């Protein structure tokens, strides 16, 4: 195929066939679900590893007191753009005293995204992101996908048979609202447990939680501090 | 830019582009240049598509500088752009020596201005050959320099179209001991041997180049000149 | 130097003093202070002899190219344009005061140009050290739309009053009258000062120097 | 045809070519091993002596970091060489500007920084063409304790209890599996990791033809010279 | 007709010593289905436009292909909408650098000069396409009088007596060769009255106002005109009436 | 002043169908004399010779950048320069270094390589050219030399003639300034021959 | 340098005098000290010669392309924005006080002062130069408003002679300029068309 | 042949079909419909939820470009909001250096030479966006251009950009915009957008609507919910 082997060649149908592929290695990545709450925002990362001596890869980055985001795809491209997030934080802190709100940094994202896509022997970022954040206007969950596209959702779930997850969240997100924080990350847990085969279970060495809100830094939850989380929790059906 | 050469070797040995160049050139309408005792001639055919043209906009015949002059068989945009170097390497020659330019040093210049594009990135020849006229030292010069940058002393020579048949007409007629009216005439004869049509003074186009230095003619002179021949 | 310049019922004249001078000591006697700029266009020059000549080398190379380049006969303005914006460039550094004069399509036109790139069109100019000696006879005898040698001897006068009371001019008059019919180039136009005769033959003789070592090589023709 | 695509090129499956072939240019490369002890980082590898005139001193597949990190390549031992001085060159300036040594997860992870920063235009002359060939084990002592870190070409880097990269990687991995417990000791790990090198080499294995170094609190790197190799040696 | 390499696809020479993306260039003119008209007499320029509107929810002020350059020239565009615009813009650039360098305005023929240059270089180097787009310029030269210029993709520059662009070209070309030949020193009226008479002869269409754009330059008054519909009206009941 | 720092004394007279060039030949640092055989007259072709004065450094830099540049020239052209076009160029290389300029001062004197006509320039700090019919001086005893050669020099002079009056003036004109003497070296440039000659000075 | 501006309902009045100074030497004694930037839109220039003309010809270059892109007549505005833009950015190495007069169809009659350093303010009257103070107390007392052409004109010119009067660096003659809706009307006032004030003698 | 690879290359018959796949871009989008009325001017948006994950606001497709100047757009989102940042930095830097707002038909031109310098070369790809940019003032009036992927500005009166841009054109010939007030085109606007939306393929969908006009004092705003909810029962009510 002609049309397949660089960004600045349209298809005839009206498509850039890198792009899809550099989704695709979104969706071959280990799972990640986000939810927000009145107060606080979630994230909840299914950590693994090639073998078990080989410690869980990191899913879930710190980038501010007040934003933290979890990883799917190529994790190169997501520590430079963790890097570039910490960077602009700090110039606002810098320059503003204060914090930068959340919806400006996935726009300062987008646009950086966006301009490999149309430059010639470029490659887009193999990397889809979720954003957790707080600021005056409250708790918030941004998903980010290689095509330079973000969303703001109440939920979501990416990477390897999310579809389940995102299932289970959207049959339940009436609650979220409502819910207090331990609530909340059991209804995280329960979606990130719809994705594993079935024999596969929730474990203290595979999951990783962070949390955000109103009076708490971002925190990232790993090991015997996931014990509280975890217990409570019924089998699967 | 491209930075890589669009030139390159062939496995005979032949920059192919440059003989596609000289391919455009032998399609261009035929120009002929004659070395007389006294003075050089340069003669091209100017033949428009209509009489909707109007004659004295645009010459294919052109100063250099006070004693040289220009004609060009090929591409007229490229010829335009070679025109605009040479004048400005003239320049540049007279604010540094406080003389006027050698022909044989405006031919080295621009020879080099075109070998330039058969090697660098992104580009292509130059689609044109030149003949170039000159009076210096009390003695005139007549130089051709082609696509690939090569440049070539003559006595007499013909460009373009029917060229060779210009050259055997030229070897049968030339003369030194030509004074510039005959050779005149002998490149108006030169330019007839390949015409189409009736050759009037508003479809040929003539320049000398004398002690003086060099003029185009205006359309009364060709008008003598051509009721001469006739 | 005296510089001066102006307009007749014609076209232009223009003039000039002939001494170059280091300091207090005289360096040229002949000094051509009229420029070539175009076949219509000329320049006289004062200030820094180097930045003159150059300056008025590079406009009228450039100008050349212009007119090359359009077919027509170059205008006064275009060169008081490239001047003065060069001059502005460099902020008086180039040290070049300039008499333009011209005859083209719209007429006669006399610019001064100064060196930190400030232009007056005026139908009389001066320039120099020898300027305001100068433009004494001008504001006391110039009438507009004179005859050509009217105009001449106007002139010839004003840089006479720079020779003879300014210690930086001396020597000759040089003139240029541009009409738009011709041409006139007069080099020298008066001779107003001479050398006096020698009253001495000081013993040229051979054998006088006395000389340590000698080579002479003989070269081949 | 080679030039086809270009080197910032996506696989339909999502995967950069170029980064799939360097990780295949691991497959022919040496066997490493690494163990991480609550008393050390024990690295092991195999020079592979293709001639007997071949001097084998010269063979350096283990290097030293700092006086408390030390590495072991597997690949393209020449793209290592870069990627090592980097390494140096960030531990002298953290001591610099800190006065404290680095930890190995900020030494490995400015290694990895250098992975995927390769590209043909919109970078700077001096910038690389092609990924780096090689597969590093980096073992060392913090505060933390003993710490063993694997990176692979795509610039991802992990923590490891045992860990075994090149040629023999899978057989020996799973042997490494068998043999590790977190309570083991320095010498028997030691003593593992030459068992395992032993089952893999296509030689026989003597004190010549592999290199052990060692990581210990309060002890500095160690290379083992050849005597202590062949004390080692005498209980296999 | 022959080929070697990718002398179609880039801006290289054919075997022949063809460039073929010049004479696709040239096609591209042609895609818009427009024609133009420019006729010069002896005090006068006139340009003749077909003006088209498909939709009633199109603004009419704003489908123009009649340009201002400077005060005293005019220019009309045929082709590719964004490239004409493209070249417009340039032209603009270059006449008031032109002015603000030499201190006087730019003749005609120096501006097609310039931006026949421009398009060589899209011509000889091989990472830019050319433009598919043709410009006719019409002013007044205060030595020569009316002047009416055009220049193509291909780097090619001409001033003419009566020219035309667009696709029909040839047929137009052929009516002003006919006209020209039996020599009237035109009036303003006449002028205007040819370039109508040769765009509904070769169109096949009996003109409204709003169908045409016209555009004129005098000697009397040199600044560049923009016809008004009552005007242009006046004109096509005079044609009638004939 | 920069220039008086090594003195010197450059000197060129035109006569019928001849040419003279002289010059001193003390390189000294101020006030200390450190040699007595400085050569500041350089050949630019067979009957073509550039004198220069000022700072001895310079000297030596602007003799090897022309013939750097002549060199070149030569090469490219086939011909042999002529004195004006060697004064264009001279005046080129001092112009481009006008706002950090070389401390030097150079005269030009020659034949023309075909119609054998005198030519004898100067040129100043920054490349202003005077072409004279008579003389041209430089150096740091100007004033000197000026009225030595407006005193001694006559029209139509032969070459005998020319070396006495060229080398009067020198001597008598170097005999007055601290800065510049200890011997004096002339050149007679003719059609046929070239005469190095020199002097019998004084040696304080 | 005197240059003065007045604004009349329907247009302005600009006037200058018109000498040259190097030192005490008058290089030129007929300058023309106003300037058309546009077709409606003039400027007086002080201080340094140079200066004010290269930043004069280059605000005609930019308004002229800004007027034929937008096919528009300029605002008056527009080019005092220019003008301070340029003086501002500028300000270390230029000597330039504008002052910018001009009608425009929207805003009528307008005058701006940019004095040096490259600030604009909007004026009723701007009044500029090293003669301008010594008629600061003549134009607080004369000025009113709901003033004609005519009486603009006069009252310019009263100021100017009075200024040239007192002011080495002033004299000449005077340079009126009115522009209205209709166009511009230029004026020379020389001899005794310039406004003559009794001197006192004992 | 290769003749559609590049923005550089013509094809023999004259045309760049890589800006033509790029239309094929935008056809696929959603509709955006823009109307002028003489005092003001109506943006409508059909914003379809893919999920309903998914909070209100998200993908927004208007823009407010300058305070007196908004933006609807159609085609690839990304492209769109680039486009949107470069339109506000012209917009700013005309201010900076003439010193008032921007007029609509001068930003137009200014972003369509931006737009129509990615169509040239083989170095760049050309842009897979649509889009209507809408403005008010007092001396200039209502204006409504739009600007397509080849660099092509035109003003309008009624515009549609996206999948359904025939039947929404032929919907918006039926009004007499011209003496119509900006309380009723936004009910027009409303109802239009109804009638063109495919349920059966496109499951649902928000209405995204703006003005800017006399109304506003010529800024460019999100119409109040009161007045969207009350347009939205009309159209609902006129599909029976
Ligand atoms: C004249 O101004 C003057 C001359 O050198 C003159 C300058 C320009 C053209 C060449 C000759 N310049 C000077 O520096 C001296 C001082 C006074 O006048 C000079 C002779
Ligand atoms: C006026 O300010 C003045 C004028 O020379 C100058 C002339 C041209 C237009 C701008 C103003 N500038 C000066 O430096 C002198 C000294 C005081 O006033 C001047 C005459």
């Amino acid at each position: 195929n002609q049309y397949d082997n660089d960004v600045t060649v349209w298809s005839p149908q009206g498509r850039i066939h890198q792009i899809e592929y550099a989704m695709e290695a979104v969706k071959q990545g280990s799972a990640t679900v986000g939810l927000k709450s009145k107060t606080h925002a979630v994230l909840v990362a299914l950590k693994r590893a090639q073998s078990e001596l080989a410690a869980h890869q990191k899913k879930i980055l710190h980038v501010d007191n007040h934003i933290g985001i979890s990883i799917a795809g190529l994790t190169a491209d997501a520590r430079l753009l963790c890097n570039f997030m910490r960077q602009e934080c700090l110039d606002s802190r810098f320059v503003f005293d204060r914090p930068l709100p959340v919806s400006r940094l996935v726009s300062l994202i987008g646009s950086k995204t966006q301009i490999p896509t149309q430059r010639y022997g470029r490659r887009p970022y193999g990397v889809g992101l979720l954003i957790a954040g707080y600021d005056d206007m409250g708790p918030h969950i941004f998903q980010t996908c290689p095509s330079a596209n973000y969303f703001d959702c109440r939920a979501m779930s990416i990477g390897a048979r999310s579809q389940s997850a995102r299932t289970y969240l959207e049959r339940h997100m009436s609650e979220f609202m409502e819910c207090n924080l331990n609530e909340l990350v059991k209804h995280g847990l329960r979606a990130l447990r719809e994705t594993l085969p079935a024999e596969q279970d929730l474990t203290t060495k595979n999951v990783s939680i962070g949390i955000v809100g109103k009076d708490l830094e971002f925190t990232i939850y790993d090991d015997d501090d996931v014990s509280p989380f975890l217990e409570g929790l019924e089998e699967r059906p | 830019g491209y930075s890589f050469s669009l030139t390159t070797f062939s496995p005979s040995g032949k920059l192919v582009q440059i003989e596609y160049a000289l391919a455009a050139v032998a399609g261009g309408a035929p120009s002929v240049g004659i070395k007389a005792a006294n003075g050089v001639v340069l003669a091209t055919e100017k033949k428009q598509k209509s009489i909707l043209y109007d004659e004295r906009s645009v010459h294919k015949v052109e100063p250099i500088t006070k004693h040289i002059g220009l004609v060009y068989s090929g591409m007229g945009p490229d010829y335009r752009v070679l025109v605009h170097r040479a004048r400005k390497l003239a320049q540049q020659y007279y604010l540094v020596y406080q003389e006027p330019i050698p022909t044989a040093q405006l031919v080295q210049r621009v020879a080099s201005v075109m070998q330039e594009y058969t090697q660098s990135g992104g580009v292509r020849p130059f689609g044109v050959s030149l003949l170039i006229c000159g009076w210096n030292e009390g003695r005139p010069y007549l130089f051709q320099s082609d696509p690939s940058g090569a440049y070539f002393a003559w006595k007499a020579t013909a460009m373009g179209k029917n060229y060779v048949n210009g050259k055997t007409f030229l070897e049968k007629r030339y003369n030194e001991d030509l004074e510039l009216e005959d050779a005149i005439h002998t490149a108006i004869l030169t330019l007839k041997e390949s015409f189409e049509g009736q050759m009037t003074e508003d479809n040929i186009e003539v320049g000398i180049c004398n002690e003086a230095g060099f003029r185009r003619l205006t359309p009364t002179e060709v008008k003598d000149y051509l009721a001469a021949i006739a | 130097t005296t510089i001066a310049g102006v307009v007749y019922k014609d076209g232009i004249v223009l003039g000039a003093d002939t001494r170059a001078t280091e300091g207090m000591v005289v360096a040229d006697k002949n000094c051509s202070k009229i420029h070539f700029i175009s076949p219509n266009i000329y320049c006289c020059g004062a200030g820094t002899a180097a930045d003159t000549d150059m300056t008025t080398q590079l406009i009228s190379s450039n100008l050349e190219l212009h007119s090359l380049s359009t077919g027509r006969l170059p205008r006064v303005v275009t060169a008081n344009r490239m001047l003065k914006q060069m001059l502005f460039r460099y902020q008086g550094y180039i040290g070049a005061a300039l008499v333009l004069g011209g005859v083209d399509v719209t007429g006669p036109h006399l610019y001064s140009i100064y060196p930190h790139g400030s232009t007056d069109k005026l139908p009389y100019v001066t320039m120099g050290s020898g300027s305001l000696a100068a433009m004494a006879v001008f504001e006391d005898k110039f009438r507009p739309d004179m005859e050509e040698e009217e105009a001449k001897n106007l002139v010839s006068e004003a840089i006479a009053a720079g020779i003879f009371n300014d210690l930086g001019s001396g020597s000759n008059i040089d003139l240029c009258v541009i009409s738009k019919n011709k041409l006139d180039f007069l080099r020298p136009y008066t001779v107003p000062n001479k050398k006096g005769t020698r009253l001495g033959r000081y013993r040229c003789e051979k054998g006088t120097t006395a000389v340590l070592t000698e080579k002479i090589t003989p070269l081949e023709i | 045809s080679e030039y086809d695509r270009g080197v910032n090129t996506f696989s339909p499956e999502g995967r950069l070519f170029q980064v799939e072939y360097a990780i295949e240019a691991i497959k022919l490369g040496s066997t490493a091993i690494g163990i991480q002890t609550s008393e050390g980082v024990c690295l092991a590898v195999e020079k592979r002596i293709t001639s007997p005139l071949m001097e084998p001193s010269s063979i350096e597949k283990i290097v030293e970091i700092d006086a408390h990190i030390g590495c072991a390549m597997s690949g393209l031992i020449a793209d290592a060489k870069t990627l090592i001085d980097k390494a140096r060159v960030e531990t002298q300036n953290h001591w610099f500007t800190y006065n404290e040594t680095m930890t190995v997860e900020s030494v490995t992870q400015a290694v990895s920084n250098l992975a995927l920063q390769f590209g043909e235009e919109d970078a700077d002359p001096g910038a690389m063409s092609r990924p780096f060939g090689v597969a590093l084990l980096f073992g060392g002592v913090d505060e933390k304790g003993p710490q063993l870190f694997h990176m692979d070409p795509s610039g991802t880097f992990v923590q490891c209890d045992a860990r075994a990269i090149g040629s023999a990687s899978e057989g020996a991995q799973s042997s490494l599996q068998e043999v590790y417990h977190k309570s083991m000791t320095l010498k028997e790990a030691i003593k593992s990791s030459l068992i395992i090198l032993k089952q893999v080499m296509e030689e026989k294995l003597n004190a010549t033809n592999i290199e052990l170094a060692t990581v210990q609190p309060g002890q500095n790197f160690h290379m083992f010279t050849k005597e202590e190799l062949e004390e080692v040696i005498k209980d296999i | 007709g022959s080929s070697a390499g990718f002398d179609r696809h880039i801006t290289i020479f054919s075997p022949e010593g063809r460039l073929y993306q010049v004479e696709y260039a040239f096609k591209a003119i042609n895609q818009g289905g427009l024609t133009s008209v420019a006729v010069r007499g002896k005090d006068c320029a006139v340009i003749v436009t077909q003006k088209k509107v498909p939709d009633k929810l199109l603004d009419s002020s704003t489908v123009t292909h009649l340009f201002k350059i400077t005060e005293n020239i005019g220019c009309v565009m045929t082709g590719m909408t964004a490239d004409s615009r493209s070249q417009v813009q340039r032209a603009r650039y270059e006449a008031a650098n032109w002015k603000y360098k030499y201190g006087y305005e730019i003749p005609v023929d120096m501006l097609c000069k310039r931006i026949a240059d421009i398009s060589q270089v899209y011509t000889q180097n091989a990472e830019m396409r050319p433009l598919g787009c043709c410009m006719i310029l019409i002013g007044i030269d205060e030595e020569q009088g009316p002047q009416v210029y055009k220049c193509d993709p291909a780097g090619y520059y001409c001033g003419f007596k009566a020219t035309a662009a667009g696709v029909k070209q040839t047929e137009s070309t052929s009516f002003l060769e006919k006209k020209v030949k039996k020599k009237f020193d035109w009036t303003f009226e006449q002028t205007v009255e040819t370039a109508i008479t040769c765009l509904s002869t070769v169109l096949s269409i009996d003109f409204k106002p709003s169908e045409i754009e016209v555009g004129v330059v005098t000697v009397e008054n040199p600044k560049f005109r923009i016809l008004t519909e009552a005007e242009i009206d006046a004109h096509l009941v005079a044609l009638a009436e004939r | 002043s920069i220039m008086s720092y090594n003195g010197g004394a450059v000197m060129a007279m035109k006569g019928k169908n001849c040419v003279a060039i002289a010059a001193d030949r003390r390189f000294g640092i101020q006030a200390q004399m450190v040699t007595t055989d400085f050569q500041k007259i350089f050949p630019m072709g067979d009957r073509l010779y550039i004198g220069l004065a000022g700072l001895a450094t310079d000297v030596q830099t602007v003799a090897q950048r022309l013939k750097f540049r002549l060199n070149l020239y030569e090469l490219k052209e086939g011909r042999q320069i002529k004195p004006y076009t060697l004064m264009s160029m001279v005046a080129n290389l001092l112009y481009e270094k006008r706002f950090g300029p070389y401390y030097t001062e150079p005269v030009i004197a020659g034949l023309d390589p075909k119609t054998f006509k005198p030519f004898i320039c100067s040129l100043d700090l920054i490349g202003c050219p005077m072409v004279t019919d008579d003389f041209v001086v430089s150096g740091t005893c100007a004033e000197q030399m000026y009225g030595m050669c407006e005193s001694l020099w006559e029209p139509n002079m032969d070459p005998d003639h020319l070396f006495e009056t060229i080398s009067q003036a020198m001597l008598n004109a170097v005999d007055r300034d601290a800065v510049s003497g200890m011997g004096v070296i002339v050149h007679i440039i003719e059609k046929d021959k070239i005469t190095t000659r020199t002097l019998k000075a004084r040696m304080d | 340098t005197t240059i003065m501006a007045v604004q009349f309902d329907g247009g302005v009045v600009l006037g200058a005098d018109s000498r040259t100074t190097t030192g005490s030497y008058i290089a030129n004694r007929v300058t023309d000290k106003l300037t058309p930037i546009h077709d409606r839109i003039f400027c007086c220039r002080s201080g340094s010669a140079a200066d004010t003309q290269a930043v004069a010809d280059a605000v005609t270059y930019q308004l002229g392309f800004h007027s034929i892109e937008l096919n528009e007549p300029p605002l008056v505005h527009t080019a005092a924005s220019l003008f301070k833009e340029m003086c501002y950015r500028y300000r270390e190495d230029l000597m330039a006080g504008i002052i910018i007069a001009g009608w425009d169809p929207q805003e009528g009659g307008q005058v701006y002062s940019v004095p040096m350093g490259g600030m604009m303010v909007r004026q009723s009257f701007a009044i500029g130069g090293s003669g301008s103070s010594y008629i600061y107390g003549y134009v607080d007392a004369t000025y009113r408003e709901g003033m004609t052409k005519e009486e603009c004109l006069q009252f310019t010119a009263n100021a100017l002679a009075l200024a040239m009067e007192r002011d080495g660096s002033s004299g000449g003659v005077i340079r009126l300029a009115a522009i209205a809706e209709s166009g511009v009307e230029r004026q020379v006032l020389l001899g005794d068309q310039i406004p003559k004030f009794a001197v006192a003698t004992l | 042949t290769g003749y559609d690879l590049s923005a550089s290359t013509f094809s023999p018959d004259g045309r760049v079909f890589q800006v033509e796949y790029a239309m094929k871009a935008v056809e696929n989008s959603s509709t955006a419909i823009g109307i002028r009325c003489k005092d003001g001017v109506v943006f409508g948006v059909e914003k379809l939820v893919l999920s309903k994950l998914y909070e209100e606001g998200s993908n927004k497709r208007l823009f407010n470009v300058d305070r007196h100047v908004g933006m609807a757009v159609a085609g690839l989102l990304a492209d769109a909001r680039s486009l949107a940042d470069i339109a506000r930095e012209e917009a700013s830097n005309f201010r900076s250096n003439f010193g008032y707002n921007i007029p609509l038909k001068h930003l137009a031109d200014r972003v369509a030479m931006y737009v129509h310098a990615y169509t040239l070369y083989s170095a760049v790809r050309p842009f897979g966006c649509s889009f209507m940019l809408g403005s008010y003032s007092v001396n200039d009036g209502a204006q409504l251009y739009m600007i397509d992927p080849s660099g092509v500005s035109y003003g309008y009166w009624g515009c549609a950009i996206g999948k359904a841009r025939q039947a929404a054109k032929t919907e918006i010939e039926k009004l007499q915009m011209k003496e119509m007030t900006c309380r009723d085109i936004v009910k027009e606007v409303a109802k239009i957008i109804y009638i063109v939306h495919d349920e059966v393929k496109d499951k649902a969908f928000e209405l995204e609507l703006s003005w800017v006009g006399e109304l506003t004092n010529g800024r460019h705003e999100i119409v109040p919910k009161d007045i969207r909810e009350e347009a939205e029962k009309y159209a609902k009510e006129s599909l029976k």
